């Protein structure tokens, strides 16, 4: 799963659950 | 919200925008439901990051003055004790935010109506998800509040191997999953409004989607079932 919060990130580990950090700097 | 449409302004008066301080401004991260003049219901994961939060009630366009907004800081936060940031699938994705001050109720700002404790909707129940989340995978937040019709997918179907399997619990509500409409990043914590006996009530708190994307066939958007936490919410508010 991947949560539906909108948050900035620098690396995949900055994102929750199975979400990954997109090249635009946000989780998804 | 993917596959939705712009909601009429202030048509979902209990919907709020949860934002965190970003530099010299504020950034929307989640949705939420105003349940008391000084209490907001949202998803626990929306506050996993201990940032500075504020709530915007009566909002429609995140980047334009609509003349109906009220901005109030989040003073206290109560996360469900069983919430585990490392296992969203376990459930308990719910938290209450006590506001710094009580907001003023009017046509644009109204208390959300919650379902009676334990009520579970039948399959294909009429509901709408609302929020400023992405309208497409890899897109940006919606500038205006969006809504999308998302009929429920009952537990029997949703927890079937073809859908979410055991990942979905009875303490959750599934909706959508047609591969076109769904919640997306920025919608978390927001409501899933379902029409029951002429009244729309917030039966869900937006929680998650598939790791494969927001709108994925047989992977309906998953929400925390509000009706499973009525006593919890009351206990938190009563503990004042
Ligand atoms: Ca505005």
């Amino acid at each position: 799963p991947c949560t539906l919060e909108y948050m900035r990130c620098k690396q995949d580990s900055d994102c929750l659950a199975g979400c990954v950090c997109g090249p635009n700097g946000f989780c998804g | 919200v993917v596959g939705g449409t712009e909601a009429q302004r202030n048509s979902w008066p209990s919907q709020i925008s949860l934002q965190y301080r970003s530099g010299s401004s504020w950034a929307h991260t989640c949705g939420g439901t105003l349940i008391r003049q000084n209490w907001v219901m949202t998803a626990a994961h929306c506050v996993d990051r201990e940032l500075t939060f504020r709530v915007v009630v009566g909002e429609h366009n995140l980047n334009q003055n609509d003349g109906t907004e009220q901005y109030v800081g989040v003073q206290k936060i109560v996360v469900h004790p069983y919430w585990n940031t490392d296992d969203v699938a376990a459930g308990y994705d719910i938290a209450l935010l006590r506001l710094a001050q009580s907001v003023t109720l009017n046509s644009y700002v109204q208390l959300g109506v919650l379902p009676r404790a334990g009520t579970i909707l039948a399959n294909n129940s009429p509901c709408y998800i609302t929020g400023w989340g992405l309208t497409r995978t890899n897109g940006q937040l919606a500038q205006t509040l969006q809504q999308a019709y998302l009929p429920t997918v009952d537990y029997a179907i949703c927890s079937s191997s073809s859908y979410w399997g055991s990942t979905v619990k009875n303490s959750m509500v599934c909706a959508g999953g047609d591969g076109v409409r769904s919640g997306c990043q920025g919608d978390s914590g927001g409501p899933l409004h379902c029409l029951v006996n002429g009244q729309y009530a917030v039966h869900g708190v937006t929680s998650f989607v598939s790791r494969l994307g927001c709108n994925v066939t047989r992977k309906p958007t998953v929400f925390t079932r509000v009706s499973a936490y009525i006593s919890w919410i009351n206990n938190v508010i009563a503990s004042n």
